[PDB]
């Protein structure tokens, strides 16, 4: 029933989230901050099932 | 228009750095707006003097075309 | 790409702040104020009869 | 010493011209034309041999026809 009724999903794409993270975490590029590196490899192909 | 940082005219050693652009329709307020006719007549007389001794190059075309030079834009 | 997408926000946050001194310092700042002018009452329509 | 002499003479008469241009501008201001509140603060004269330039700064920028009036008065 949930699958049949919950048709779409609402979320913000990755680009905006990365921009916000960059603005909030004002750090020079070329410094190897793993907080920024880890998120850069994400995606939301699977959001409906989750 | 090209925008620069404020420049201190007093210190000769001062340098300029560029900062951005802005589009503007205001024509530059140079001189010759007061003496527009005095220069138009002068240049047209120079051109007709050159043409009269020359091979009759249709002065009407020259007078019509010389006015094209100031209808340009900085883009 | 994130840098290319955030440079526009940076350009806004710097120009829309530090270049507004140019327009602000321009003469005839906002509008007329503190100065009043003459006026008169406006007649209405009555159409009386006896 | 040709360049030194040229720049010494060029920077000399500029001061004497500015001195009387100030008087003429003050005359126009008391009558109704350039208007008050259009007064320069720093003026810098730069001389390179014969050629020379004159730069004057203002707090409130005069309108377009004011620039023509003051330039004509100076010239």
């Amino acid at each position: 029933l949930d699958r049949a009724f919950l048709d779409g999903v609402g979320f913000t794409p990755l680009a905006e989230k990365q921009q916000q993270l960059q603005l909030q975490l004002k750090t020079n590029i070329l410094t190897a901050n793993l907080i920024r590196s880890a998120i850069n490899g994400m995606n939301t192909e699977s959001n409906l099932e989750v | 228009r090209i925008m620069f940082k404020k420049y201190d005219y007093s210190n000769f050693n001062e340098k300029l750095v560029l900062k951005g652009e802005q589009m503007t329709n205001e024509p530059p307020t140079l001189l010759a707006t007061t003496h527009y006719e005095e220069m138009d007549k002068k240049r047209i007389d120079a051109l007709i003097k050159a043409n009269q001794r020359a091979g009759n190059i249709l002065s009407q075309s020259s007078i019509e075309r010389c006015r094209y030079t100031d209808s340009l834009d900085l883009v | 790409p994130n840098d290319e997408a955030t440079i526009k926000a940076l350009d806004n946050v710097i120009k829309q702040i530090e270049a507004l001194s140019v327009i602000v310092n321009r003469s005839e700042k906002a509008d007329d104020a503190q100065i009043l002018g003459p006026n008169t009452y406006k007649q209405l329509l009555e159409h009386l009869f006896s | 010493w040709t360049g030194t002499q040229n720049d010494l003479v060029n920077v000399s008469n500029h001061h004497m011209a500015y001195d009387e241009y100030k008087k003429r501008v003050a005359e126009l201001q008391r009558q109704g034309k350039i208007s008050i509140d259009v007064n320069d603060k720093h003026h810098i004269v730069r001389v390179f041999g014969d050629d020379s330039t004159f730069i004057m700064t203002y707090d409130e920028p005069p309108s377009a026809e004011e620039v023509h009036l003051m330039c004509a008065t100076f010239v």
